[PDB]
RNA sequence: CCCGAU
DNA sequence: TTCCGAGATCAGACGAGATCGGG
DNA sequence: TCGTCTGATCTCGGAA
């Protein structure tokens, strides 16, 4: 997963600094490594490594635990570092589900890492009042009201109890009264909630508008009683479905009951195992639609129908000519979508065999496209890394000839086209990574 | 024989500068038998890459 | 258009021509064969 | 105006053997070799165009200079070209390590099947301050021990099996799964950099994704003036794999020429899995190791038949005149042999105490002392410059009788120029050489530097 | 037998009743047609000059099994010989789209840094940025 | 000097020693006894 | 000879391409925050500085940088709305 | 393996063309000319 | 001007074995580092002292003597706070050329900052009026090797007043 | 590859 | 009943002086 | 040309 590590080098470089990236990315490359061993292998002085790990434990990227030697081996979790890419999307759904106050709550909780209640409410009392009218001061009591209102739906969970090992020092991590207790954001709750938007958009854009809302109210009343490791949601009765409907609807119980047995019986199938398994194939199909036209996408859906029945029917079952079809198979083979010939049983003969049958394997085509999408955002940021250092002469002139200004508006057209496009490929990551996490046992 | 390698990425670069990492600065000549240079250049032809790391004469 | 390929006698010592034969081979191409005498009294080493 | 510049040579400290990933293969090569399966020789005056002998690659003949330098065949190195294989194929050199890694890593998540304890037990071993090849190859056994016992991972929980090496260069994983090198490339892409040192690949040298070949360096033209014929056989097949994809053919032949390219890429390395390959240039008593790097041919060295001479001291060999006028010793001019070298350079290369080459003090080409005025070269001879005077008496040659069985078969000897063409030595020193005079020959090397002259005489 | 035929001319003709869909209102079950699609297949579709006026169900159903792969309704009760429930429904796309210009290029995947195909100067993002 | 009952003694013995093979041809273990004065007692051993 | 002409192509053009800047309307909200926090993450306390510049500078001299209403009321509530683990 | 070998012994120093350290290359030689670590100038 | 501690491996050829090393190294090191700008360092001039000279090896090849030499050499490198005094050895219409007296004619002042009577109009007009002083302002050196100048300066002239000469 | 020398 | 581990029994490897001389 | 070492499957045997 080298392209994954390419992003963690890119994500820390833009956010904090360079040595916090370097000591950071080395820890991703060599793992459970002590404090002196990291400073000797990266060639970094020990005073800067203590600072760089201090920022890294604050934003919860490096976790420390000692087992046997009495010497703490730091360890960085890889998949947390890529969640910085989703950071402005984590802001936005707290604006759709909470006000501007609580949206700023998850913001400075994502920004400054570990926060106590006594600090984060004091900070938003500065930012929200300075943008509101002076003399019309925003009262902080409503912040404490919406602060717990996030926590009752469990969007913010507290930090695990600190080990307080001798090697670890308490004074350095806090940045400089009451002590309180710290927390990060519960971004795992978001990955339910981002999946809640994913299934409700999967039904509404396929079945009907009224079908999706009963999926939403099913999932909105199954939030605390499940977790992300739940194979499917908690089972509900249809009578509390009629109780939990929104007030915008007026549908009679028996007609929605017909839609309830309609929605329960589909090819799609609430089976949370089958939901992410069906949404991932549409993400695959939207990539071959993006890349190889509707004709090759037509045979790409054909192998998702029959598992191992190929090349004696695919020239027939899509009616496209043998010349035009077989270049689409080998292009789906060479780009690892078509997977392979796992049926040949004649012994050691490419020429004489029982005829190789194509078969898509959904996860090998998944893990590649996730590795491809990790590679994709490397080419996005590095371009925005490229176009920045040249144009610095004219950013401060506003703070100017006609080609001088025209380079700026072609820059600002470019960066805003790049930065918007970092997020549109980001929604493909989570839609596929949640499918990856759903088929992974013992993790 | 007389050959030119570079300090970083250490590999045979022709004459004054090494084509991989065009930066031309680290390139420092060695003294080698030609048959050993032909060993390195036919080793590097298959995927074995002898990456020499030079040192100055002490 | 003619590059001459002169057939020279290398040797170390001198040699006298005894016969020079001129003929066609099977595919008739003018073969020419020399024959070089050399007399050596047996000195140290022989 | 002038900016400082350093002009200093260096020496080898160590060699770090590694690989090049196929993105590094491209930007260490100067030309694409996508061109013809023909030899690039055209119909008229057989020149070279884009081919497999572009001439930016190297040089095969003295007249044609290479293009990416200006230099001719003499003092130009090779330059590299690269071919792009369409379908990636196994490298037969690293092929046992691909089965060695596919037995260790999971075939679903590309993590190594170990606990977090056994991983930490082996990574504790790897950060040892003392590390040997023995302490590396011992672990690759032991890590492949503990990993070829498990069937369920800890990191994905999916089910693995055995990797059985079916047939020639093919893989089977337990109607069982077959791992062609198409699926191996992305599996080796998903090994984490955590688990790269656990397969003992030092990732500064090379990650496991480049054990298989999707690009390929072609060797430079200066080290092949029959392996060119195996290169054009690839690019022929690299078009047959390119044509039949857009032509329409059943997969039992597109999987056959991919098999035929798999062998042909492997046949270019080893040819005994007719034309020798890159293995056979490094093998046996003919390859570069055992016969061109250790046992290499040597200038200033002669060979005659030996005959006895008891009238010499045990330390002297009688060298013939004709040999002693050919084998030359570069004796630099040093205020004590100025009148002696002036006296002998008037003789030139026909009278025996004479010379046949003069370098000037600054790498001027050796001046063959036959054509010019020798007395004008005698008077102009100054300090410092080199005279290649003849093998004179009092010089140190060293014998060798070619079945060298002990230390005494090479021995130095002082050299006295006698009148014959036999190497004549005293017969007391013939049992070290195991040399009778029944028509036996023995070689005579002549050491050139003054440091190698004392190492002959004393030792 | 009919290899000299373009069913890509007929794929729109078996599609355009499923794009219009009069009465999208949810007054009832809306168990939707497959037999009328076999009915419109037999007598007359939208107009086209057709040599194979003979109407067999074995040669006409195959245009559907391509168009399911072009995102149109699944088979409900085709286990009956000629007439059973046969439920069908045209599937509108369940997702949006998900790609970018760099998802299109196979050869441009090679790069990994500033090299011969380095993304700091690729043609494709230069084309996409206008 | 390499160039210059049954037990192997020649170069195929010295080649056999230098290789240090696990199984050799003609391996011989000599053994002294406690009572080395009578052929009957050493018969019994 | 059929391909022995030049590098295949400078680039290979795919007849089908990317759709658009997909999800056009609503990522105006996230897209400004992409640039908003990056304006504030770089100008934060949780960053490092190039003290290698100052050890590189032997030109240190005076007169250069190299040389040089929260309206709220008290309360205290500590909730265990969160997990009781780890 | 990423095998970093140093160049020692004689089967590698002969291949690389380094004077081997076995025998006459074990030690090294100095020169005995007039030298001293001298005092500097007052600045 | 600034001292620069440097370390070099200085090779004395064996026909100089009569002379003392610390002199005969110094004759070599002047021929190695005179009139040569070192990148990011400045214009070396001569040898100040040899602070530490270590032991004279003699390698298996050359027969010469290679002493690793620690020394200090004086170099020319303005400190970005120096008001120098040079001479105008040239006038270009984009900016004047000043030269320090027989030191280096490579200091090229851009001229935008003196009093609003500034132009060089190609008839060698120095300045439209109201030894020459100079304020060296930036360090700027470009490493020359690039394929198979170099300390240029930018030089200012603020409102000094220049009481003696305008 | 043969031959032949030792 | 289970079976986890271990001694037994094939198959594949890659080695096997040095030089010199000529057709 | 065997000759060697290696390492890869089977099976009768003990422990829980
Ligand atoms: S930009 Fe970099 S990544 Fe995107 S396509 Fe061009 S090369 Fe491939
Ligand atoms: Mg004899
Ligand atoms: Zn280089
Ligand atoms: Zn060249
Ligand atoms: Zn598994």
């Amino acid at each position: 997963t080298q392209a994954e590590i390419k992003l963690c080098s890119l994500l820390l470089q833009e956010h904090f600094g360079e040595i916090v990236e370097k000591i950071g990315v080395h820890l991703i490359r060599t793992g459970s490594q002590p404090l002196r061993v990291i400073a000797h292998d990266t060639g970094t002085s020990l005073d800067q490594v203590k600072k760089a790990l201090c920022v890294l434990v604050q934003h919860n990227l490096v976790s420390y635990q000692v087992h046997k030697r009495g010497v703490v081996e730091y360890e960085a979790q890889c998949s947390r570092v890529l969640r910085m890419l989703r950071y402005p999307r984590y802001i936005y759904t707290t604006k759709t589900l909470y006000s501007d106050t609580g949206e700023l709550i998850v913001e400075e909780l994502l920004l400054n890492g570990k926060l106590t209640m006594s600090a984060v409410v004091k900070k938003v009392a500065d930012r929200l009042t300075e943008t509101m009218e002076d003399g019309k001061t925003m009262d902080y009591a409503e912040v404490s009201n919406t602060f717990v209102r996030l926590a009752d739906t469990h969007f913010v969970q507290r930090c695990p109890s600190v080990p307080t090992t001798e090697n670890s020092d308490p004074g350095p991590p806090p940045p400089a009264p009451d002590d309180g207790i710290y927390w990060q954001a519960n971004l795992d709750r978001f990955h339910q909630h981002f999946r809640d938007q994913a299934i409700v958009s999967a039904v509404a854009n396929r079945m009907d508008q009224t079908s999706s809302e009963i999926v939403r109210t099913m999932l909105r009343m199954s939030e605390i009683t499940t977790s992300s490791s739940a194979p499917f949601t908690q089972p509900l009765s249809s009578n509390e479905i009629f109780r939990s409907l929104p007030v915008g609807y007026n549908i009679s119980k028996q007609v929605l009951d017909q839609y309830l047995t309609l929605l329960a019986d589909d090819p799609l199938e609430i089976n949370l195992h089958k939901a992410l398994a069906s949404l991932a194939t549409a993400t695959l199909e939207s990539v071959v639609q993006e890349r190889f036209g509707s004709r090759c996408a037509r045979i790409f859906r054909l192998v998702l129908q029959k598992k191992h029945i190929e090349q004696k029917q695919v020239e027939d079952f899509a009616m496209i000519p043998a010349k035009e079809a077989k270049d689409m198979l080998y292009k789906m083979l060479s780009e690892n979508f078509m997977s392979l010939q796992e049926i040949p049983k004649t012994p050691d003969h490419a020429p004489s065999r029982t005829f190789y049958l194509y078969t898509v394997n959904i996860l090998s085509a998944a893990r590649m496209l996730l590795h491809r999408c990790y590679k994709s955002i490397a080419n996005l940021i590095e371009r925005r890394q490229f176009e920045t250092k040249e144009n610095k002469r004219l950013l401060e002139k506003s703070q100017i000839t006609a080609p001088e200004r025209q380079q700026l508006e072609t820059l600002k057209r470019n960066v805003n086209k790049l930065d918007a496009s970092e997020i549109q490929v980001d929604e493909t990551i989570f839609l596929l990574e949640s499918y990856i996490e759903c088929t992974m046992k013992r993790q | 024989f007389e050959v030119d390698v570079c300090g970083q990425c250490g590999l045979l670069g022709y004459s004054g500068w090494c084509h991989y990492c065009k930066s031309s600065c680290h390139v420092s000549s060695l003294r080698i038998p030609y048959a050993c240079k032909l060993l390195f250049q036919e080793l590097q032809s298959m995927n074995i890459i002898p990456r020499l790391k030079l040192s100055k004469y002490n | 258009q003619y590059k001459d390929v002169p057939i020279t006698y290398k040797g170390a010592t001198d040699s006298y021509i005894e016969k020079v034969m001129i003929s066609s081979n099977a595919e008739d191409a003018f073969l020419i064969k020399m024959l070089l005498r050399q007399t050596r009294r047996p000195e140290i080493g022989d | 105006e002038q900016f400082r510049e350093t002009d200093v040579a260096k020496k080898i400290s160590h060699i770090c053997f590694g690989m090049k990933s196929p993105e590094e293969m491209r930007q260490q090569a100067h030309i694409q070799v996508v061109s013809k399966n023909l030899y690039s020789q055209d119909n008229q005056h057989a020149p070279l165009l884009y081919g497999v002998l572009d001439h930016r690659m190297g040089t095969s003949e003295k007249d044609r200079p290479c293009e990416t330098c200006g230099k001719n065949l003499a003092d130009c190195l090779g330059h590299y070209g690269y071919i792009d294989l369409e379908l990636p194929c196994f490298h037969v050199g690293y092929f046992r390590a691909v089965i060695g890694i596919l037995q260790m890593i999971c075939k679903t998540c590309c993590h190594i099947m170990l606990s977090q304890e056994e991983k930490k037990q082996f990574l504790d071993y790897l950060k040892r301050p003392g590390l040997t090849y023995l302490q590396k190859r011992g672990l690759k056994k032991k890590i492949s021990d503990k990993c070829r016992k498990k069937n369920i991972c800890h990191h994905c929980g999916a089910f693995n099996g055995t990797v059985k090496k079916c047939g020639l260069l093919k893989i089977i994983h337990e109607a069982q799964e077959n791992l062609n090198p198409l699926v191996v490339l992305n599996l080796f892409k998903r090994i984490p950099a955590e688990d790269v040192p656990l397969l003992l690949m030092n990732p500064e040298a090379g990650k496991p994704s480049d054990l298989i070949l999707t690009r390929l360096l072609v060797p430079p033209l200066c080290i092949r003036p029959d392996l060119t014929m195996k290169l054009t056989e690839i690019i022929f097949l690299n078009d047959v794999i390119k044509k039949h994809r857009i032509s329409g053919a059943k997969t039992q032949m597109i999987m056959e020429d991919w098999d035929f390219l798999q062998l042909q890429c492997a046949l270019y390395i080893n040819s005994e899995l007719w034309t020798r390959g890159f293995v056979q240039r490094l093998k046996g008593k003919q390859g570069r190791f055992r016969g061109n790097l250790s046992g290499k041919r040597v200038d200033f060295s002669g060979r005659t038949v030996i005959s006895p001479d008891p009238n010499l001291r045990i330390d002297e060999v009688a060298v013939p005149v004709h040999v002693a006028k050919i084998l030359t010793f570069p004796e630099k001019v040093n205020k004590a042999n100025i009148n002696f070298l002036r006296k002998l350079v008037q003789n030139g290369p026909e009278v025996h105490p004479g010379a046949n080459f003069i370098q000037q003090r600054h790498t001027q080409m050796k001046r063959f002392l036959k054509y010019g005025n020798r007395e004008k070269m005698a008077q102009e001879l100054k300090y410092g410059d080199i005279v290649e005077r003849h093998l004179i008496d009092g010089d140190v040659v060293l014998f060798n009788r070619q079945p060298s069985l002990h230390k005494l078969s090479i021995m130095a000897h002082l050299a006295r120029v006698k009148p014959h063409r036999t190497f004549r030595f005293n017969e007391c020193v013939c049992t070290p050489y195991n040399a009778d005079f029944d028509g036996d020959e023995m070689n005579l090397h002549l050491p050139q530097t003054e440091e190698a002259k004392a190492e002959a005489l004393v030792l | 037998k009919f290899l000299q035929s373009k069913a890509e001319t007929a794929r729109e003709s078996k599609q355009n009743p499923m794009i219009q869909r009069n009465s999208s209102f949810a007054s009832s079950h809306e168990v939707w047609k497959y037999i009328c699609e076999l009915g419109i297949s037999k007598v007359e579709l939208s107009m086209e000059d057709i040599e194979t006026i003979l109407n067999t169900l074995i040669y006409d159903g195959k245009v559907e099994m391509t168009i399911i792969a072009a995102k149109e309704g699944t088979v409900g009760s085709v286990d009956g010989h000629m007439k059973l429930y046969r439920a069908v429904n045209p599937i509108i796309p369940p997702t949006g789209l998900v790609r970018a210009p760099c998802g299109l290029c196979p050869v441009f995947d090679d790069c990994h840094e500033g090299g011969e195909i380095s993304p700091s100067n690729c043609i494709y993002m230069t084309e996409w940025l206008e | 000097p390499g160039t210059q009952m049954n037990i192997t003694l020649g170069v195929p013995r010295i080649k056999e020693i230098i290789n240090a093979s696990k199984a050799i041809s003609t391996p011989i273990i000599t053994a002294q006894l406690d009572k080395d004065d009578d052929a009957d007692y050493a018969r019994l051993v | 000879f059929s391909k022995g002409e030049k590098l295949p192509d400078v680039v290979l053009k795919p007849p089908p391409l990317f759709p658009d800047t997909d999800y056009k309307p609503v990522p105006l909200k996230t897209g400004e925050g992409e640039e908003y926090m990056l304006a504030l993450k770089q100008e934060l306390r949780e960053t490092m500085k190039r003290m290698p510049y100052f050890i590189e500078t032997p030109e240190e001299r005076q007169d250069i940088e190299r040389y040089s209403d929260w309206r709220r009321l008290p309360r205290e509530m500590m909730p265990r709305n969160k997990c009781k683990k780890a | 393996f990423g095998q970093k070998d140093s160049v020692c012994g004689v089967s590698e120093c002969i291949i690389m063309g380094i004077p081997m350290n076995i025998g006459t290359g074990l030690f090294k030689l100095l020169h005995k000319a007039d030298r001293d670590p001298n005092p500097p100038k007052r600045p | 001007f600034v001292l620069v501690e440097m370390v070099d491996t200085v090779r004395i050829p064996p026909w100089q074995f009569e002379r003392k090393l610390n002199d005969s190294i110094a004759e070599e090191l002047n021929k190695k580092l005179a009139n040569k700008v070192v990148y990011n360092v400045g214009l070396c001039i001569c040898l100040f002292d040899i602070t530490k000279l270590e032991d004279a090896y003699v390698f298996p090849g050359d027969g010469a003597s290679h002493t690793k030499v620690h020394f200090r050499c004086v170099v020319f490198h303005p400190f970005l706070d120096e008001i120098l005094i040079g001479k105008i050895k040239g006038c270009s219409p984009e900016g004047v050329h000043v030269s320090l007296g027989f030191f280096d004619d490579i200091l090229i002042p851009p001229e935008s900052l003196q009093q609003p009577a500034k132009f060089d109009e190609a008839e060698q007009v120095w300045v439209w009026e109201y030894g020459e002083e100079i304020r060296f302002r930036v360090v700027d050196e470009s490493f020359v090797d690039t394929s198979p100048y170099t300390l240029v300066g930018s030089i200012s002239e603020p409102g000094l007043g220049l009481l003696s000469w305008w």
